[PDB]
């Protein structure tokens, strides 16, 4: 098949190994999450546009959509964390091993 | 093509506005400042207030993308059911913007 | 005075789309004979 | 909170579920599954607790991560089928990430490290609807793809899910992990013959659903999230220690409750395809589970732990809480082995 | 070298996506994701959907990453090795796979791909008197009535949520 | 596979409609009118067969027509015909709303030459039916047989043998 | 109820305006003669080729050419 | 379980997007209709796994439409023959292929 | 040939810029019963010349930045935001002819609050981030009926494409059949680019204290620009101007005499009234311009099928 599909397959991949190991933030996890449907956009929308499917061409929009709204939640939860620790790092989400 | 052409005279037209803005006094040998906001060191406060607009701005920044293709959608042959689902959309972002009216939502940046 | 101009410029786009309703069968003729001899010059290039 | 946002965000769950089990388009799955976990975590973060929002982050992730893997497989099997039918899907990699994206929604091994602290931190009626609600989705998309499933991963899964869930609970204290262990190890079984004959799967669900919701609505009746707070039920209500004892026995598969015959009937589906050593793994590894069900009956029922002296002013006063349908689900999860031939009301 | 304009910028997107993921900073990660969502409504544009990249402009970029930064400025008080490590490994990857491509015209890692440019997919025909993207968005208001339903049901139930959860009662 | 079959290239061989986008345009109304037999001949044979190589002659006889067509426009109606397509050419969308003065001096001046009228609003866009001798393709898709259905159910429902044969259950 | 709109038409004219406007778009094209006219001014348009159908014999409505006197007309449309 | 709750009530809910050959806006044709179509009236009522075996070559031929490996395939090995016998200098392009053909319509 | 068009749009943006600086403060001294500057040359025809070559002869801040990255990048994005909002503008011939040129200057509206975002983040002060956070809340916040209003103005036009507006008013101003929308267009682009009386910064830190004088000039006039074109963007939205295909000098002269009178009324309302508060403006925008905007923007959905007035799709 083609070379771009590759190209979002490894971004997507990329992505994806950055969401999976976390440095020090939470931020970083969902900015590598919300890269990862950048992917998923992109790919979907080269896929529709090139096979030519008319009614398929509003399936991106609801995408985009429901993971702006996945975000927004995110967000939310972030900013809560922040406020109950004073900074969002990930070693503070740690009372829940007892 | 011209698009990308055009984009990138303005570009390169604002990066060297800028890098004569930044390294034309740099010649000048003026002089050495030792220069030793009204909080000192204290911590940003976190409000609650400037994220709740923030995210409202977001869903409300979605729906109009969901609204987006009116124009295009009035020129279908089933105008009944565009003409409800337009109003329907249209209603939804108004029952969001009144429970947010009515639970406090609007407080204190109104 | 924007209903009488958008009518009138809906019969204007129904009159454009007619004529290129009438047109485009040559249109079609054309292409097909186009694309049918840029195939057999690839195929007798492939062939050499 | 409101009582009708929560009825609205309660239907907006079920929504979900539903729009999940009724679709045939893909898209309209992951639409399904976004609007079920959106509606579902402000129910885990009814108490504004450190602990809730910490779970509520951890499931966030997770699910998040396994939707974006779910949007992943559809759009790879898009790519190779050009269509969205739910249906056996055409690409080995496609089957590959949407198996493991269920198995991560799922929670089982070894993608199962967030169940225990997120049941953990939540309270004992959000738990209870994840721990029983949130199964049914995924469950119902597994029963919609079994053509393409890999027979060999969801093996894999399924053994390391009954072990590792075992383990686990071997040693915990508090209730809500050994829950958590419970269901890691049944939907280990679940998954395990699910490639054989699916209504066994669904007998299973229904079976642990209900036996779950027992032990659970048992649990809030009576307050209680350790295993010392348990055991002083025996002198507050030794009914309800009587009914934890047989809950507990049948959830453990002994017969003649009828927690033995979602088991019974694996067995017998897996001995026809000619495997027999799995089953006799499957049997070794879940008296694990029976192992802590009856240190848990040890500490509550038959025996009586010492009490405190403010017993007394809790004898002095009856009980309010709306129990709703603890008989039914207390009988039904016990005495249902006659009743066997009735699983054939599910193919 | 003009005819591999949209393998270029998917070089530039997957570059992109490699610096914001190597997580130097929340802030930079956001640069880097401006970038990288720039760079693929680039790619989109020139593959011919102008409406999708305008939507990835305006609510994305404009709309979405506009939150994330806002946040990340409430947070993360203003003043690596690893950084740098996965970083440069990853142009190593990138550039090593571009060379394995274009030496042979041909690479399997898990599908096949195929190393020419990628104007040969296109289709041969028009369109008539209309795009036919803006025809398919265009159809939401006319058949997907389910879709609107379940869409705008989701977004007022997030709307309640999160001034459910940041309540903090 | 098969080895796809090309016409050769003397087949392709046609004096073509050598006029631009706005010439066409100008007198696009009564080429619909005048040469409608033949375009919807082509068209039908298109749509039918599904494929060009079935059309070729069709598309030859479509040309023919609309040469001989532009050959009667220009034996006496040359200079009107020529003002009306400068003035539609000058435009950048090419309207026709911008020459109407020019297009009603063409159409008279064709009207009292040649007879033609030209259409109204509609007329053009109408589905018509057309009077041909080459037969239906009864297979245009190249499709080959259908694979057989399963047999279905028939008879009428009679109980279990002995219930449910479930272990020891006898019902 | 009728002090209530006055009182709410002297405090808040903004909602009421907006309500009433909302109200009037909502149930005026229910009410309106001339939402037929946009139906069949849409799908009277022609995107896409009118193809011919193979005259097997019996079509009297069918038109054999385009200034033929059966078809749909648009002189409603030339009129309104 | 997949509860038909489209087909016990009989709305349409999400069916319209689930193929590409199915009524698109405008008439508009996908570039792999015909294929799409054939393998639907192949596969329509004989279960999964009969059709996986019975009709596979309009599968194949729906794939070589989608994916268009073959193809890719057979231009690569086309051109790069081109360019070994330009590079040795034994092949000299026809006028038509270098810009010089002042092409029909 | 193509860059000899770009050049000339490029230059007298600039050029009109720094004659707006100087016809600003001759106006407001005129309304302010006193004269502008008149002793730099002839009616202060020099005032721009001098004041640039003194803002670009002036020592430098050199602050303490935290980020010397986006302290750079952020007059970029301002300055390329600020001209690349011109090429699909019909005068009455644009110089790139979009499809969706409206959508497309929403989206780089949109995307124009990086700059306050990083200029803000990149000054070492606090309180200058704090600034830069409410403007960038405001800013978004007017995005919101921008967008609503421009969506609901279309539905006459049938299209996003900025040369069929032309086509749209050639019988009567577009300002007749949507005048509510006019004047919440124009106040929500007067709230768009920080002018009065919405010019909070200015009232009491502003998110470019630490910047230095040569990229403050810089920043203030890619925002002269930016009022400039929204000026014009309003002037072809709501009174579209006669245009003869023969002579486009006709449009030319009138389009640019509307949008110098809006520019010019845009100094005229800097000058008369006080500055709200901060949640003063976000009561006027949430409380008051939304609820209205929404109405009327199913109110003019609803309106062209009940009138049988859909305007073309080409
Ligand atoms: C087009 C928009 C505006 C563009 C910029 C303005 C146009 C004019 C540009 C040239 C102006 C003159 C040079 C820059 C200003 C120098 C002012 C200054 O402080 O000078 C003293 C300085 C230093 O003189 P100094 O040696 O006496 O130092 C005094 C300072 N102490 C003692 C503390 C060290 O002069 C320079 O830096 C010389 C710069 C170049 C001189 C001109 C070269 C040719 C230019 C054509
Ligand atoms: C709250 C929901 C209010 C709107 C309900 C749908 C109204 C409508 O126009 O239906 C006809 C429309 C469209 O009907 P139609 O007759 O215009 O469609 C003809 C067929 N197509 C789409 C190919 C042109 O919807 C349906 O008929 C089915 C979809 C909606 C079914 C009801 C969903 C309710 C969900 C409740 C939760
Ligand atoms: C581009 C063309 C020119 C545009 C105008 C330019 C010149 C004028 C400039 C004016 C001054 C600008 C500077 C100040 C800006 C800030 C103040 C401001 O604008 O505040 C807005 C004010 C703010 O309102 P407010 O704050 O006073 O409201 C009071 C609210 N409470 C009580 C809660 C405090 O008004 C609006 O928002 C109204 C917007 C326009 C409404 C248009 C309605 C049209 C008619 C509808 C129908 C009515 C009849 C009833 C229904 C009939 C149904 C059939
Ligand atoms: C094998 C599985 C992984 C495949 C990708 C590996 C990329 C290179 C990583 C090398 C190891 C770097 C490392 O130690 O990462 C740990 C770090 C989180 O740890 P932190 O808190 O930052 O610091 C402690 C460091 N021990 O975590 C990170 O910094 C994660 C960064 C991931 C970046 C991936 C970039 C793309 C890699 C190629 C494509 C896949
Ligand atoms: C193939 C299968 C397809 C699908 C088939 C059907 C599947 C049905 C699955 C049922 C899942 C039940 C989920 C959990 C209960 C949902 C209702 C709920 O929200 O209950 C919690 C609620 C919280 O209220 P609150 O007052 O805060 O409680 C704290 C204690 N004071 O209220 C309370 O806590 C009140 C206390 C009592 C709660 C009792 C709930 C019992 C629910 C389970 C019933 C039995 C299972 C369903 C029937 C059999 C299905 C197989
Ligand atoms: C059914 C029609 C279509 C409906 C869907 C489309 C709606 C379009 C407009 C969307 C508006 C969204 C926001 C609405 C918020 C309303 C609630 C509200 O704000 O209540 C509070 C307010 C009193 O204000 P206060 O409590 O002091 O708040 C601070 C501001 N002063 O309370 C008030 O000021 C009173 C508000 C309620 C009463 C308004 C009555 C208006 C009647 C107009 C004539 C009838 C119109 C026809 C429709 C029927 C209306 C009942
Ligand atoms: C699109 C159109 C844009 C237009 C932009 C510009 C608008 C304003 C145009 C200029 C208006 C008039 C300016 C007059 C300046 C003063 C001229 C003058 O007489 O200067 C005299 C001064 C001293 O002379 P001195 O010899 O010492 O006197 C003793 C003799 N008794 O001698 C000196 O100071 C030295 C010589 C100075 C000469 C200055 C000449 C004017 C400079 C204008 C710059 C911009 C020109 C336009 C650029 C764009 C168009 C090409
Ligand atoms: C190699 C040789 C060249 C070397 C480099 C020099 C280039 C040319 C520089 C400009 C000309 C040099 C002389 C500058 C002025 C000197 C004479 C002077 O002081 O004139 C004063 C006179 C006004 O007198 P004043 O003292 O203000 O009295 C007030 C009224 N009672 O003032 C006036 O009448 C007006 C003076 C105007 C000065 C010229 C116009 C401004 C500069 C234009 C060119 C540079 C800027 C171009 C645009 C940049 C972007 C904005
Ligand atoms: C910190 C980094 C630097 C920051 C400053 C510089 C970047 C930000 C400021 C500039 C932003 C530029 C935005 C460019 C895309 C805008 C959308 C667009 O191109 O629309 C025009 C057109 C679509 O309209 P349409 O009429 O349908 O097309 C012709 C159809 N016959 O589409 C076309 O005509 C398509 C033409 C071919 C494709 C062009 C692709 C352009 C290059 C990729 C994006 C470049 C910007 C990347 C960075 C983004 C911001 C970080
Ligand atoms: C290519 C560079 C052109 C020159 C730069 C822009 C024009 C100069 C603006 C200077 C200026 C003027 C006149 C000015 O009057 C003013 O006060 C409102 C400013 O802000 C404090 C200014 O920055």
């Amino acid at each position: 098949m083609s070379l771009v599909y590759m190209n979002i397959m490894m971004a997507f991949t990329v992505s994806l190994t950055g969401l999976l190991m976390y440095r020090s933030h939470l931020m970083s996890s969902l900015l590598c999450l919300e890269g990862m449907m950048l992917s998923l956009f992109i790919l979907a929308t080269l896929m529709i546009l090139n096979s030519h499917f008319t009614l398929a061409s509003m399936m991106p929009i609801i995408l985009l959509v429901f993971a702006a709204c996945e975000a927004a939640l995110g967000l939310s939860l972030l900013v809560m964390v922040s406020n109950t620790y004073g900074t969002d790092y990930v070693q503070n989400l740690n009372l829940l091993q007892c | 093509m011209n698009l990308m052409i055009t984009l990138l005279t303005n570009f390169t037209l604002a990066t060297l506005l800028v890098t004569i803005a930044f390294w034309l006094p740099q010649l000048n040998v003026y002089s050495e400042k030792t220069s030793p906001d009204p909080m000192g060191s204290a911590r940003l406060p976190f409000s609650m207030k400037f994220f709740l607009v923030a995210i409202t701005f977001l869903l409300f920044d979605l729906e109009i993308a969901l609204l987006l293709p009116l124009p295009w959608a009035s020129q279908t042959t089933n105008l009944n059911t565009m003409l409800t689902m337009a109003l329907l959309l249209i209603f939804l972002l108004a029952v969001s913007l009144a429970y947010e009216w009515t639970q406090k939502g609007l407080e204190w940046t109104e | 005075s924007m209903m009488r101009w958008n009518r009138e410029r809906r019969r204007l786009q129904i009159e454009d789309f007619e004529a290129r309703i009438a047109l485009m069968p040559l249109l079609q003729a054309e292409k097909d004979r186009r694309v049918l001899q840029m195939l057999r010059e690839n195929l007798e290039e492939e062939a050499t | 909170m409101n009582p009708i946002i929560l009825i609205i965000i309660l239907m907006t769950v079920m929504l979900g579920t539903i729009i999940v089990m009724i679709s045939t388009h893909w898209l309209l799955i992951w639409i399904g599954f976004e609007m079920n976990m959106l509606a579902i975590i402000p129910i885990m973060m009814k108490k504004h607790n450190p602990r809730a929002t910490e779970a509520s982050t951890k499931y966030f992730l997770t699910q998040s991560t396994a939707s974006m893997l779910l949007m992943m497989a559809i759009i790879i099997n898009l790519m190779f089928s050009g269509q969205w039918t739910v249906m056996k899907l055409f690409n080995p990699m496609a089957s590959m990430l949407m198996t493991m994206a269920l198995a991560m929604k799922l929670g089982m091994a070894p993608f199962h490290f967030w169940v225990p602290e997120v049941t953990q931190g939540i309270p004992l009626s959000s738990g209870l609807i994840l721990l029983t609600w949130q199964k049914l989705a995924p469950m119902s998309v597994l029963y919609q793809i079994l053509p393409s499933i890999n027979l060999d991963l969801i093996l894999t899964l399924s053994i390391l899910s009954i072990t590792i869930g075992g383990w686990g609970g071997l040693n915990q204290t508090q209730l809500r992990k050994i829950m958590a262990y419970s269901s890691i190890a049944h939907m280990g079984w679940m998954t395990a013959v699910l490639l054989y004959n699916p209504t066994m799967t669904l007998l299973n669900l229904i079976i642990y659903i209900i036996m779950t919701s027992t032990m659970f609505t048992l649990f809030m009746a009576n307050s209680t999230t350790t295993t010392l707070s348990l055991s002083h039920t025996w002198n507050k209500a030794p009914i309800m220690t009587i009914l934890v004892l047989i809950t507990l026995l049948s959830m453990g598969g002994l017969p003649p409750l009828s927690g033995f015959m979602p088991k019974w009937m694996i067995i017998q589906e897996m001995t026809k395809n000619d495997s027999i050593i799995l089953p006799t793994l499957m049997a070794i590894t879940a008296l694990l589970n029976l192992y802590f069900y009856m240190r848990l009956t040890y500490s509550t029922a038959l025996t009586m732990f010492p009490s405190t002296n403010n017993m007394k002013m809790k004898w002095q006063f009856p009980t309010t809480k709306r129990m709703t349908l603890l008989p039914t689900m207390t009988v039904l999860s016990t005495m249902l082995l006659p009743l066997t031939p009735i699983l054939s009301i599910l193919e | 070298m003009m005819t591999y304009i949209v393998f270029i910028l998917s070089i530039i997107f997957v570059m992109g996506f490699v610096g914001f993921s190597s997580k130097p900073s929340p802030i930079y990660g956001g640069l880097g994701l401006i970038v990288s969502g720039g760079v693929g409504c680039g790619i989109v544009l020139n593959f011919g959907g102008s409406f999708l990249g305008l939507m990835v402009f305006l609510i994305y970029l404009g709309g979405m990453m506009v939150v994330f930064g806002y946040t990340t400025a409430m947070a993360t008080e203003q003043y690596n090795k690893v950084v740098l490590g996965t970083f440069i490994t990853g142009l190593l990857m990138e550039f090593l796979m571009v060379y394995y491509v274009l030496k042979d015209k041909e690479v399997e890692i898990v599908f096949k791909f195929n190393g020419m440019g990628d104007w040969v997919i296109y289709d041969t025909g028009d369109s008539g008197f209309f795009s036919e993207e803006a025809m398919g968005i265009a159809a939401l208001y006319s058949y997907g009535t389910w879709l609107v339903i379940v869409t705008g049901w989701s977004l007022l139930i997030g709307v309640v949520v999160i001034m459910e959860i940041t309540r903090g009662n | 596979p098969g080895i796809v079959e090309l016409p050769s290239l003397e087949d392709l061989k046609v004096q073509e409609v050598k006029v631009s986008s706005s010439v066409l345009k100008a007198a696009a109304h009564h080429y619909g009118a005048q040469c409608d037999k033949p375009n919807k001949e082509f068209m039908l044979c298109r749509w039918e067969e599904k494929d060009p190589r079935r059309c070729l002659e069709e598309g030859k006889l479509v040309n023919q027509c609309a040469l001989e067509f532009f050959r009667q426009i220009k034996r006496h109606c040359a200079e009107p015909f020529t003002e009306y397509w400068t003035c539609i050419d000058y435009s950048g969308l090419q309207l026709f709303r911008r020459c109407r003065k020019e297009q009603a001096q063409f159409d008279k001046c064709v009207l009292d030459k040649l007879g033609w009228v030209r259409p109204d609003l509609g007329e053009l866009s109408k589905v018509t039916k057309v009077k041909t001798d080459r037969p239906l393709p009864e297979n245009p898709y190249h499709s080959r047989a259908r694979p057989e259905p399963n047999p279905e159910v028939e008879g009428d429902l009679k109980p279990a043998r002995h219930g449910s044969r479930l272990f020891f259950w006898t019902m | 109820v009728a002090a209530f709109l006055k009182n709410v038409w002297a405090k808040e004219p903004v909602l009421v305006a907006s309500f009433a406007i909302a109200g009037l778009a909502v149930i005026l094209p229910t009410l309106s003669p001339y939402t037929k006219y946009s139906l069949m001014i849409n799908r009277a348009t022609p995107y896409n080729y009118p193809v011919p159908l193979r005259d097997d014999g019996n079509m009297p409505d069918v038109p054999s050419h385009p200034q033929d006197p059966q078809g749909p007309s648009l002189e409603w449309l030339k009129r309104l | 379980p997949f509860f038909d709750v489209q087909k016990k009530l009989g709305v349409d809910l999400d069916h319209w997007m689930t193929i590409q050959s199915a009524e698109q806006p405008h008439r508009i044709p996908a570039r792999c209709h015909a294929f799409e179509k054939e393998w639907i009236e192949c596969a329509h009522g004989i279960g999964s796994i009969r059709a996986e075996k019975e009709c596979k070559i309009e599968f194949e031929d729906f794939r070589e439409c989608l994916l268009r490996q073959k193809t890719m395939k057979r231009l690569n090995a086309i051109k790069r023959q081109r360019d070994k016998l330009i590079k040795e200098g034994k092949y000299t392009p026809p006028p038509h292929h270098s810009g010089q053909e002042d092409l029909r319509p | 040939m193509f860059m000899i068009n770009v050049l000339t749009l490029i230059i007298p943006i600039l050029l009109a810029v720094a004659f707006l600086t100087l016809v600003e403060r001759k106006v407001l001294g005129y309304m302010q019963f006193r004269k502008g500057p008149n002793v730099v040359g002839p009616y202060g025809l020099l005032q721009p010349i001098a004041d640039a070559i003194k803002l670009f002869i002036k020592e430098p801040l050199r602050p303490a930045t935290s980020s010397i990255s986006m302290f750079i990048l952020a007059p970029i994005l301002a300055l390329t935001l600020a001209l690349t909002m011109w090429i699909p503008l019909p005068m009455p011939y644009p110089l790139i002819n979009m499809n969706l040129g409206v959508l497309f200057m929403l989206a780089m509206s949109s995307l124009a609050v990086y700059s306050i975002l990083w200029s803000g983040w990149a000054s070492n002060s606090k309180y200058a981030l704090i600034g830069a956070l409410r403007a960038v809340a405001q800013t978004i916040s007017y995005e919101v009926t921008l967008a609503i209003i421009l969506l609901s103005v279309l539905l006459m036009n049938g299209s996003f494409t900025l040369s069929t507006l032309i086509i749209t008013q050639e019988q009567v101003w577009l300002i007749f059949p949507a005048w509510p929308l006019a004047m919440m267009w124009f106040i929500s682009t007067l709230a768009e680019t920080n002018r009065a009386p919405f010019d909070l910064t200015e009232g009491e830190s502003g998110f470019n204290v630490e910047y230095a004088a040569g990229p403050f000039a810089l920043f203030f006039m890619a925002e002269y620009a930016n009022i400039i074109m929204m000026n014009i963007f309003t002037t072809t939205l709501f009174l579209g101007a006669f245009h003869n295909p023969y002579m486009p000098e006709l449009y030319t002269i009138n389009f640019t005499i509307k949008s110098l009178l809006l520019s010019i009324t845009f100094l005229w309302i800097r000058a008369s009234y006080p500055r709200f508060r901060y949640d003063q403006l976000m009561h006027l925008l949430w409380k008051n311009f939304l609820p209205l905007t929404l109405a009327l923007c199913m109110w003019h959905v609803s309106l062209p099928i009940l009138l049988s007035s859909i305007p073309p799709q080409t």
